[PDB]
């Protein structure tokens, strides 16, 4: 009856959504420089309609009284889209080229870095008989990559026969690039080469035939989208000893497509603090620095902001001193406040903003919003990547149709794709084995915040900013920050998300239940426990309550039929309500071992990651129940009171799981009567940790074999005894990037540190960067340096009575950077 | 009273003037001082059954195992069966009822001490039975519960309950039984003593001995103890911290910095000091900030505040002694062995002079600083003012 | 009730004003020699319409009876906008070098 017309209109809305998203993606490709203002205004209005109809369709999906409301809203938004239609019909060089021409005696700190680039390629030019090699230089935004290549280039040209710079832009024309290569080789024979119009191929043949019996040193820079470089590499495919190539790029996934060797990849780092200070004082300051003595702290704090990027500091210095330091200690602070939120809205600085937006424009779709989402988080802090992944999934930024992907690995791939585009610095390694958190450069972060605020993507309340938009109704994302004064929340009815950063004003001034529709709720670090209204929120996906003093949670959580996250670390709650099996969709459950889980967990079939499951006073059915739901990828378990044949029951029921990637079991000072020696492990596994040290195994587990579980890269194992064949067996394993073994009896009984030996094989360690042995003697005279090619640190124990022995054959420099080690010695 | 600093001098031929009295008098018999009998507990092991019969009508098993405890106390049993019989009740009991429950356990554990101090228990048997993990947490809860039962009541009115230290508890004459459990175990297994201290301090926090509104980020979690043991077995892990360890260092330095301040609140500073001092005492070299300590005199501030707590504890003990002549605690001194109200002549010659030197001892090697003055000087002055206005009465 | 339709039509007025000044600025760049006179006439007419719309929105914003006056005026100006719409679709060296 009435349901049929709305059920029919919904997919019409969906088709319109697809068309609008297509045109929005097309119009956002062009830089906001060639795009006329009329098309841009129309695009903004289209974007607003896009949000409104997404909200209507989502309301329909979650709800199905209300049908009348949905129908009325649908007719209204149709009228709006119609009316917007006829308005539109009714009313209708490279910025970095100059840098290339800069005075040589204007670059500070260049010579040493240039020498490092030269002698990593010309060391084989001595005996220039080696096969040709390419040296790739990587970096982010602009930090000397092209200049350094030219300094090196202009230095070593007497000892070759040819050579040229060629640049490749964002969207090259291959014939143009090839004509540029031909022109630079010889400008006489190929003087009018840009007029000849053959093809992409005959001129490749000509360039090949030209470079026979010659050493040249061709350098190509700014190569993006590796598929473009696979054309040029065919021009360089005949044997030519003593010839070399240089490549510069912002994509670190294209550099390994060159030179096939990680030692040839040149990661280059920002300038050091003192070098950056010297450059900064060379531009503004004439010859001395001892005059101010009052803005020195200001210069320190400014140089900290730019970090090390020769570009940022060059631009800021040019802005700061037009003629004899036209500004002093007041507008310096005004600039400092302006950066972070609004610095770029200025003059002579917009030059560099295009150089930074190059990378943002090169991003494909489905990644522009993911990058723009970073504007939510504050200026300088590490951002846990798991938080970003779950927030992205809950927001709707991640989606697919393949059904062979668990929609989480997809988000991880998006994050890694952001990393390799040289836009966010990854730092640290988490407990799951991947990047822990990420940090974004200060200039880039402030620049993207402005770009996001050009539309209504987010809204930030900041004391330095202290600014509000004119339309309170059209607010979707809010980021409360240190500001705690103007907390008006009246006319934000369709609020997509909200998050609060370390504020005690929350709750007493905030009223969140008033947000009838809400998709994620993030409450890191707050001190509020009054959660009794989340039952009213039915669109919620992400609910973060880490460190929130939440003592208890409402019984009616089961109503939140759509839900994907519950983070409950650091909370005061110790028992979950029974109304949690009622949840049908979930992917993560971050709980601590103290809390007690109600029975019925086996119904949460869609669960993807489980963390810190406490097994205390558990019956057999509950232990067996975890095995029916097989979608886990990460599982963390600890226990105190079930150490019986139930252990073997669980150990067998785990093997039902076929998608694990990590595992770790925690137990106090006991033999592991859980893992049985006749049991198949999951086919896929990477981490397999065991962080307890008071615990031990009697023997090396039998199921540990090179045959099964071939993808391991981490052990953290501990055993009572040790054998000289166990180490050899561990050497049969393929990857095992990380190594750690503990000898329990050594630290607990009167046991002597013996010297195990690898008798069989040659290397048994192709790739193990880290190796740790505690209570086990790993003498470095176990094999010549041709055994473990990559091993940055090694730990072992050396008894003092072996000083007089002859088995201590160290002193030679092994292949990896193994000259830093402090071995624990025992008398 | 604005009593000035008790300036005295403790040298030779004056040490034994008061210590000789302390060598035979009722107090200080099982204690020590900074300047440096089976019938008594048999009578209580007999009187364990005073009020139990009164409220039997629910309570019957209390009397039933009181009888069993008294039977085991006097009967001689070979060590390989006595321990099993006495653990029959240690490993069965779970929880006005609970006051009588701990008294069964508290007197039960003293039997092992009583037989071990009588050479009836072989050292090897005790070493083999102390490795049990259950008894470590068991004794950890019993010690703190018994202490907060009796001495907390007297300390709260004394004003010194704010300066109660977890590790500085074996000094009590009633709790003279923990010296063996500490020394034998630590010279036989260093790790286990640190483990049991960690558990005991966690129980102290959770039981209100050092309350707070914030969760314990070093106690009540297995991750923490695993990481601390790994650090204790690796001398070069601070140099290159791994996962779950950067945050521990961050939190410990926040605690140290908060302690280092002067104008922030006092209770949180004392709590942070308690946890941190326990941390070094059971885990050496965890906070070796060799750069900040030199510029902060932090390392010496540790001894300053620890000696402040020590002297305040001794002052509390002297107060509870002088007012007695039941503040000594329940099941501490029986009715017959009680000390009457009349004054004794030996006190005028060994108490005022003894407390006079005690204060001087602590006020002879303590540094003075604005941060320490509110942590050491002010408590010392208030203690002196209160202790010099109650001796004559 | 009544004020709601006026309030929700006002923002449509601002939006289409922004588009009209966009067009006017775009056409005003080219000198009055390469511009065909049909565009000139249409541009003049839309300029007058833009003045009318600005007066209406200004009167609303300064004021808040008159609600009905401005409602009639708004629907009326939109009507000339519609009529001016389809008329447009119905019909379609350097001097100092010497
Ligand atoms: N060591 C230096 N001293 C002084 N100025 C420098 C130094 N290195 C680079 N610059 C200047 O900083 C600007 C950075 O441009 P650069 O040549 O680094 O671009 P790039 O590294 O190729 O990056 P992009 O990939 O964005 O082109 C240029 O003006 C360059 O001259």
């Amino acid at each position: 009856t009435l349901e049929k017309k709305v059920r029919k209109g919904i997919e019409s809305l969906i088709t319109e959504l697809k068309l609008m998203q297509a045109v929005l993606s097309k119009v956002s490709k062009v830089p906001a420089d060639q795009l006329d203002e009329g098309v841009k205004i129309w695009a903004g209005n289209v974007k607003e309609l896009s949000y409104q109809m997404e909200d209507i369709v989502d309301a329909f999906m979650v709800r199905v009284k209300d049908l009348h409301r949905i129908s009325a809203a649908l007719e209204e938004v149709v009228l709006q889209a119609k009316q917007l239609a006829e308005l539109r019909q009714r009313y209708e060089v490279d910025p970095r080229m100059m840098a290339l021409y800069t005075d040589v005696t204007e670059l500070v700190g260049i010579e040493e870095t240039r020498d490092k680039l030269i002698n990593m390629l010309t060391e084989g030019d001595d005996w220039s008989k080696h096969p040709l090699k390419t040296i790739s230089i990587v970096g982010f935004g602009g930090l000397g990559k092209t200049t350094l290549a030219k300094a090196a280039y202009d230095k070593i040209k007497v000892q070759f026969d040819c050579g040229a710079f060629v640049s490749v832009s964002r969207n090259p024309e291959m014939k143009k690039v090839l004509k540029d290569i031909l022109y630079g080789l010889d400008k006489v024979k190929y003087e009018n080469i840009h007029n000849a119009a053959r093809d992409e191929k005959y001129l490749i043949d000509d360039i090949i035939e030209f470079l026979n019996d010659k050493r040249y040193l061709i350098v190509i820079d700014d190569i993006w989208n590796e598929k473009a470089w696979e054309l040029i590499k065919c021009a360089f495919s005949k044997k030519s000893p003593g010839s070399r190539l240089i490549t510069t790029t912002r994509n670190v996934s294209v550099s390994e497509a060159c030179c096939s060797s990680e030692d040839d990849i040149y990661r280059m780092e920002p300038l050091s603090n003192d070098v950056s200070r010297t450059l900064f004082c060379k531009r503004i300051f004439s010859q001395e620095e001892g005059c101010p003595q009052e803005l020195l702290k200001v210069s320190e704090e400014i140089l900290k902001k730019c970090g090390g990027v020769p570009l940022a500091i060059i631009t800021i210095a040019s802005l700061l001193a037009n003629k004899g330091h036209i500004k002093a200690k007041d507008e310096w602070y005004a600039l400092l406040s302006s950066i972070g939120h609004g610095l770029t809205k200025n003059r002579s600085l917009e030059q560099m903003k295009k150089i930074l937006l190059f990378s943002y424009y090169d991003l494909p779709s489905y990644l522009k919003p993911c990058l723009l989402y970073l504007s939510i988080f504050p200026e300088d802090r590490e951002i846990r990547r798991a938080r970003l992944i779950w927030r992205w999934i809950s927001e709707g930024f991640v989606y697919s149709e393949k059904q062979d992907i668990s929609l989480y690995e997809l988000g991880d791939s998006y994050f890694n794709e952001l990393v390799n585009r040289s836009m966010i610095q990854p730092i640290g390694i988490d407990d799951e084995g991947k990047v822990k958190a990420c940090r974004v450069h200060d200039m880039v972060l402030d620049l993207i915040c402005s770009l996001s605020s050009e539309e209504n993507f987010v809204t930030i309340l900041d004391d330095p900013r202290r600014k509000m938009p004119n339309s309170e109704s059209k607010v979707r994302r809010l980021s409360i920050q240190n500001s705690k004064i103007d907390v008006d929340t009246t006319r934000m009815e369709h609020m997509r998300s909200v998050t609060v950063f370390s504020d005690n004003v929350v709750g007493k001034v905030l009223d969140i239940s008033r947000f009838k529709v809400l998709r994620v709720l993030d409450l890191e670090g707050c001190h509020v426990s009054d959660v009794g209204y989340v039952g009213n929120l039915l669109h919620l996906r992400y609910l973060g309550l880490k460190g929130t003093h939440v003592k208890d949670l409402p019984m009616e959580i089961g109503k939140l039929q759509f839900l994907l996250t519950l983070d409950l670390r650091g909370t005061k709650i110790e028992v979950l309500p029974w109304s949690v099996v009622q949840l049908r969709r979930l992917m993560c459950l971050y709980v601590d071992y103290g809390m007690k889980l109600p029975s019925g967990i086996g119904n949460l079939t869609f669960l993807e990651v489980l963390d810190d499951l406490g097994l205390s006073d558990v019956d057999l059915d509950f232990v067996k129940e975890l095995g029916r739901l097989t979608k886990l990828r990460v599982l963390r378990l600890d226990f105190h009171g079930f150490d019986q044949s139930m252990g073997k029951a669980l150990e067998e029921s785990i093997s039902n799981m076929y998608k694990l990637d990590s595992l770790d079991v925690f137990v106090n000072r006991g033999l592991i009567n859980c893992l049985s020696e006749h049991w198949v492990p999951p086919p896929r596994l990477c981490r397999l940790a065991f962080p307890s040290k008071r615990s031990w195994f009697k023997t090396l587990p039998s199921w540990i074999n090179p045959s099964s579980l071939p993808l391991l890269s981490y052990l953290d194992i501990t055993l009572f005894e040790v054998r000289s064949e166990d180490i050899q067996l561990l050497g049969t394993l393929p990857a095992l990037v990380y190594l750690e073994i503990w000898n329990y009896s050594v630290f607990e009984e009167a046991h002597e540190v013996e010297a195990p030996v690898l008798s069989s094989g040659a290397a048994l360690f192709p790739c193990a960067t880290e190796c740790r042995f505690i209570g086990i003697g790993a003498v470095p005279s176990m094999f010549p340096q041709g055994a473990a090619p990559r091993l940055k640190r090694l730990w072992f124990t050396f008894p003092a009575k072996w000083i007089s022995s002859e088995n201590i054959g160290l002193g030679m420099r092994h292949l990896p950077s193994l000259q830093r080690v402090v071995v624990d010695v025992i008398s | 009273v604005n009593f000035p600093f008790p300036k005295k001098m403790i040298t030779e031929s004056n040490s034994k003037d008061i210590r000789e009295y302390l060598a035979s008098t009722f107090p200080f018999e099982q204690q020590s001082t900074i300047l440096d009998q089976l019938k008594f507990r048999q009578e209580n092991l007999a009187e364990l059954k005073d009020q139990i019969i009164l409220s039997l009508g629910n309570w019957q098993k209390l009397l039933d195992y009181t009888n069993k405890l008294d039977e085991l106390s006097n009967t001689k049993i070979s060590p390989e069966e006595f321990i099993e019989e006495i653990q029959k009740v240690l490993y069965k009991v779970k929880l006005l009822y609970s006051q009588f429950n701990l008294s069964i356990q508290d007197f039960a554990l003293q039997i092992i001490h009583s037989k071990y101090k009588s050479n009836q228990i072989s050292q090897n048997d005790l070493l083999k039975l102390i490795t049990e993990d259950e008894m470590l947490k068991i004794l950890a809860k019993t010690k703190v519960l018994t202490y907060k039962m009796k001495y907390f009541d007297s300390a709260s009115k004394m004003g010194i309950n704010k300066y109660i230290s977890t590790e500085m508890m074996d000094l009590d004459w009633q709790f003279s039984h923990y010296k063996t459990f500490n020394d034998a175990l630590k010279k036989n297994k260093a790790s286990d003593s640190s483990y049991l201290g960690w558990l005991t301090h966690g129980y102290s926090i959770k039981y209100g001995l050092s309350p707070n509104n914030e969760r314990s980020m070093f106690f009540q979690d297995g991750a923490k103890y695993a990481e601390l043991y790994a650090f204790s077995k690796s001398p070069h892990r601070k140099i290159i911290p791994g996962e779950h360890l950067k945050d521990l260092l961050a939190k410990i330095n926040k605690s140290k910095g908060i302690f280092l301040d002067q104008n922030a609140l006092l209770d949180k500073r004392i709590y942070a000091f308690h946890e941190l001092n326990t941390l070094e005492t059971h885990f050496p070299g965890i906070t070796s900030s060799f750069t900040d300590d030199l510029k902060s005199n932090y390392r010496k501030k540790m001894e300053s505040v620890s000696l402040t707590c020590q002297v305040l504890q001794e002052i509390g003990n002297i107060h509870r002694f002088i007012e007695s002549k039941t503040e000594y605690g329940l099941f501490s001194i029986p009715k017959i062995f009680s000390i009457p109200i009349d004054y004794k002549h030996g006190e005028k010659e060994n108490l005022v002079s003894y407390v006079d030197f005690l204060y001087s001892t602590a006020h002879e090697r303590i540094l003075q600083d604005n941060s320490i003055n509110q942590l050491c000087l002010d408590p010392l002055q208030e203690s002196l003012n209160r202790i010099k206005s109650n001796i004559p009465v």
